RNA sequence: CGGUCCGGCCGGGAACUCAAAGGAGACUGCCAGUGAUAAACUGGAGGAAGGUGGGGAUGACGUCAAGUCAUCAUGGCCCUUACGACCAGGGCUACACACGUGCUACAAUGGCGCAUACAAAGAGAAGCGACCUCGCGAGAGCAAGCGGACCUCAUAAAGUGCGUCGUAGUCCGGAUUGGAGUCUGCAACUCGACUCCAUGAAGUCGGAAUCGCUAGUAAUCGUGGAUCAGAAUGCCACGGUG
């Protein structure tokens, strides 16, 4: 990425609802090359999630991401030996991505029965902002309004 | 009955010029001529170590392709078997008669 | 190689056609037969008084030309170096550098 | 739940629970409930006293627990007081069968110390 | 470890075996063979096993039956 | 770094094999001993000879020992003289019948293994490996040779500390496949050690 | 006659021919729910039926030999589209914007020497 | 298409899959923007492929008196009734420890049981060895085909369908050891592989620190080969999912 200046693979759409956000999703929690478990995962989260929380699937999903989704980040840099911490405003793209990764590395971490069930309480706590993955945007946001000065 | 020629050479270029006279000398002397059949090349690959003491990564692969031609004469006219067993071909051709 | 090493695979095979080949092969057969003697054989025994570089897996496939125990290939009968030296100067027909 | 060598069956599936006796795996669990004449996905829960001692009886055959225990560790001795190379092994706590001593036996050996 | 279809031993050893029973007992009987099978007309005698410099004399029991010989000579000095 | 036999990276491009025989997995190995075998012998034998190539061909159950040769007429002698004591004892290390033929090197100044052979058997007379690189080159270039470059390696002149020193002329490229590079060795045995001498001799693309 | 059309992807070599009435598809003499297990796998040879319509418009008769799943799947859906073009030539444009047309020619990377997979390098020491 | 033991299996058909020889094609060629009207880059059309399309082979002059006198060759030196040579047994496999590279794990994206869909690339006559039979099994006896797109090694495993376990040092994990065996080989004590029964360590995700990888890549899942009587978690190679 020093001289070439790449784009971004457009990846096919989700083969249920057609939606290529979802199809980040699954293959964020995609594990050994396993698309088949991985989307049956997805999926069983997401029946019994829109089930115990009021139907609409695709706005269920969207009122958990938009409590995880942050709105500025901290990036390491180097000046005069001493190492600073410059607050940058991320981009649509990667605000998403970023926050379907916290809620796949959160429902790893929990003591659930299974990763349906693990997912499905993390979108859950998610939703009402009260999880391991809402807290993963708090502590970026209060590193980035400590370091507010070097902006 | 059916005369089975069954070429092998580890040249190519060779191999289906030797099959060209075979074909040719036999629908000549008037016989029904099946193929030139290409048969499925053996590719025999060997991997040598190019350092004569240590350094495993360095290596030399090399490969010895065995080409086959499978040629079907179904006429055994005299005119045609006394006309190919009377065929000077390439020395480095292997020449199998089935019959 | 040694010269007495190379000398010792020389005996090693001669010795390998001359007993275990058409000999000890025989009673070999014969300490396997279940249908005939199961006790009284002593083909076990007399295996032992023929010599022991008589076996064929006592024999070691050596380069041809150098002698080397090692890196042997059974397609050529010799060593990975012997193997290469001669590739290059086209020695071993049909073989080339390959890639795919 | 009490089977042969004291020890008390948890309330768990047949063949699970009868490997809790020392002596008896998951090859003579199995052809224990099939000689008895018992299902092996059913719990200690129904199976009735009629059918604990018929399973009893059917282990009763093979050495178990305490009996086992006392005939690997005479077979161990015996060794040991052979003066064998398998025995003089048991006797300094490495590995017997031959693995690698210069590193990786610690299971034998126990945790290094330095 | 072997085949049942017979144990083995060594033919020199077996007829030293033979030559010390009817003879009687002598001195410890100086073999190589690290590899015989120990038989019941063993038990009694000291047969000296090499371990590749001295010859370990090893008196023969009855439990010492169907063991190698070389199991009771120790062949690494470990101090 | 360290290069790619000239030879053995042009076979099948622009390159022929020196044996063109055919075997199974079965004689292979056993022909491929019999191929160094009766190398060994001529090589031994012709050595005054100015053997450059050597090709053996198998057709069927015979050998066919093409010598390539600068002195065909040492090689032949008077009318078969040397042909027949030659083809006798090839047919006893092969097993097999023989039959040689004899090819005529016409510049044997623009063969590899001929020039090659010629330096090292110059440092073995006591020469200058300067003047003996110089004249391989000089000779080389006057008869249409498109490029030369030869390389002596090891105590030159005698010299305690070895040394790696080579002359080149016109246009060498060993990187295109296309070009017709004929590449070969030869060791000269000295009083004082072993020089490597190493000969690539450009003759045109395709 | 007969509308044929070539599809492969992979390792995997499918064969497809177009005749008109009904919607029915037998891949290798089975169904189309009976080959494949997979409902991913499934929607990808209904694709070509989407951007030209289909219901019970035309049947087709497939085999597929070699690969995988998705594999033999992709390859279906590359001959699908080009026995359409044999039957149409002006549905080229659609399937070109859905790209179906193009052959994937992403092929698996060979093994290569010191390395422990077709990239994946053994684990550096410095000392 | 004609005939059905519903098997391309037999007449046949040369359409197609494929096999392997020859040939076409992609060059910033076209269009547009940027740019000194240049080079070039960006985007688009057409196209199976687009900017060296993907991968390999190919490693300049030279650098480190870098590695190999144990592949071989070789100046010098040294032993030459011994530093040579033959043989048996042993050692290279020792074990207070330390470091490097790997395999297998710590589990429910998982373990187990049954049912089942889809590969690629290789090897083979002193060989691969079917089918049948015996043994729980490793195997054994009997014995076809095949020097091989024909026959054999050889059932691909992940995956999918159903049932079970339900967060437990466990139906996780397999070490270590006891008992009995199988095969190869003159011979498995030191020191082989594999099987059967029993045993069920550590380990519940690893400190400081550190490595690989930019796409059919990583990750994972099987398959084959060279060496080889026998002995792969190594190496070399292959595709599946991705
Ligand atoms: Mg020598
Ligand atoms: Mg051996
Ligand atoms: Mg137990
Ligand atoms: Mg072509
Ligand atoms: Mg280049
Ligand atoms: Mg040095
Ligand atoms: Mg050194
Ligand atoms: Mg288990
Ligand atoms: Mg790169």
């Amino acid at each position: 990425p020093r001289r070439r200046v790449i784009g971004q693979r457009k990846i096919l759409p989700d083969p249920k609802f057609g939606s290529e956000l979802l199809a980040k999703f699954v293959n964020i929690l995609m594990v050994d090359g396993k698309k088949s478990t991985a989307e049956s995962i997805v999926y069983s989260a997401l029946e019994t999630l829109a089930q115990r929380s009021g139907k609409s699937e695709l706005e269920a999903f969207e009122v958990a991401l938009e409590n995880v989704r942050p709105t500025v980040e901290v990036k390491s840099r180097r000046v005069g030996g001493s190492t600073y911490q410059v607050p940058v405003e991320v981009r649509p793209v990667r605000r998403n991505a970023l926050a379907m990764r916290w809620i796949v590395e959160a429902a790893r971490k929990r003591g659930d029965k299974s990763m349906a069930l693990r997912l499905a309480n993390e979108l859950s706590d998610a939703a009402e902002n009260k999880g391991t993955a809402v807290k993963k945007r708090e502590d970026v946001h209060r590193m980035a309004e400590a370091n507010k000065a070097f902006a | 009955q059916r005369i089975r020629i069954r070429l092998k050479a580890f040249d190519h270029r060779l191999i289906d010029q030797a099959t060209a006279e075979i074909v040719e000398t036999a629908k000549r002397t008037g016989a029904q001529v099946r193929g030139p059949i290409p048969l499925p090349t053996r590719k025999e690959r060997f991997t040598v170590l190019i350092s004569p003491h240590v350094n495993k990564d360095a290596r030399d692969q090399y490969e010895i392709r065995t080409h086959l031609r499978l040629v079907d004469i179904v006429e055994p006219t005299e005119k045609t078997v006394d006309a190919l067993m009377r065929l000077d071909l390439a020395a480095g051709v292997d020449v199998q008669i089935s019959l | 190689a040694k010269q007495s090493m190379k000398a010792r695979e020389v005996k090693r095979v001669a010795l390998a056609d001359k007993y275990f080949a058409k000999r000890a092969e025989l009673k070999a057969i014969i300490s396997d037969v279940n249908a005939s003697d199961e006790d009284r054989w002593n083909a076990v025994l007399k295996l032992q008084t023929l010599p022991r570089d008589s076996s064929p897996s006592r024999q070691r496939n050596r380069c041809r030309q150098t002698g080397r125990p090692h890196g042997f290939l059974r397609k050529f009968g010799l060593s990975r170096i012997k193997v290469r030296e001669a590739a290059m100067r086209g020695e071993i027909p049909g073989l080339k550098k390959a890639s795919w | 739940a009490r089977i042969a060598g004291i020890n008390i069956p948890d309330h768990k599936h047949a063949v699970i629970a009868l490997t809790s006796i020392y002596g008896v795996g998951k090859t003579r669990s199995k052809a224990i409930l099939a000689a008895a004449g018992i299902a092996e996905d059913v719990k200690i829960s129904e199976l009735s006293e009629g059918q604990i001692d018929t399973l009893r009886d059917e282990v009763a055959k093979f050495v178990v627990e305490g009996d086992l225990r006392r005939e690997i560790s005479m077979s161990i001795k015996r060794l040991m007081d052979l003066g064998c190379y398998r025995g003089l092994r048991h006797r300094r706590g490495l590995p017997v069968r031959g693995q690698r001593t210069k590193t990786n036996a610690r299971t034998r050996k126990g945790p290094r110390k330095p | 470890r072997s085949l049942k279809k017979g144990p083995f031993i060594d033919l020199h050893l077996l007829k030293k075996v033979e030559k010390a029973v009817e003879s009687g007992d002598k001195k410890p009987l100086r073999t190589w063979s690290r590899r015989s099978t120990i038989f019941p007309n063993m038990i009694g005698l000291t047969i000296a096993v090499h371990n590749g410099r001295q010859h370990v004399p090893v008196f023969v029991t009855d439990e010492m039956v169907g063991h190698k010989l070389g199991e009771f000579a120790p062949t690494r000095t470990y101090r | 770094g360290q290069k790619v036999h000239p030879n053995g990276i042009r076979l099948g491009i622009v390159k022929p094999w020196n044996s063109t025989w055919f075997a199974n997995t079965k004689e292979f190995a056993d022909n491929l001993d019999s191929d160094f075998k009766v190398r060994q012998y001529l090589t031994k034998e012709l050595a005054k000879a100015s053997v450059s190539r050597i090709v053996i061909e198998r057709p069927a159950k015979s050998i066919r020992v093409t010598i390539h040769t600068a002195r065909p007429g040492i090689v032949i002698g008077k009318k078969g003289e040397d042909v027949e004591k030659l083809r006798k004892v090839v047919a006893d290390i092969a097993g097999v019948p023989a039959q040689i033929n004899i090819a005529e090197v016409r510049k044997p100044e623009l063969d590899a293994k001929l020039v090659a052979d010629s330096i090292t058997s110059q440092l073995e007379r006591r020469v200058m490996f300067r003047r003996a690189m110089k004249r391989a080159v000089q000779n080389a270039m006057r008869l249409g040779a498109k490029g030369i470059k030869v390389e002596v390696s090891g105590r030159l002149g005698g010299a305690e500390i070895a040394r790696t020193e080579w002359y080149r002329e016109g246009r060498v490229p060993l990187h295109t496949l296309r070009a017709d590079i004929d590449y070969n060795t030869s060791e000269a045995h000295t009083t004082y050690g072993v020089i490597g001498v190493k000969v690539w001799i450009f003759k045109g693309e395709i | 006659n007969q509308y044929y059309g070539t599809g492969r992807r992979k390792s995997s070599a499918a064969r497809v021919f177009i005749k008109p009435g009904n919607g029915k598809i037998v891949i290798n003499q089975r169904s189309l729910e009976q080959y494949f297990g997979r409902e991913t796998a499934r929607m990808v040879v209904r694709q070509p039926l989407e951007l030209v319509d289909m219901v019970e418009k035309l049947d087709l008769y497939i085999t597929v030999k070699g690969g995988g799943i998705s594999g033999q799947a992709g390859a279906i859906r590359h001959g699908i589209t080009r026995a359409l073009m044999e039957y149409d030539e002006s549905l080229r444009s659609e399937l070109r914007k859905a790209g179906f047309v193009t052959r994937d020619a992403r092929q698996v990377e060979r093994k290569k020497v010191g390395l422990r997979k077709a990239r994946r390098r053994p684990q550096f020491s410095k000392r």
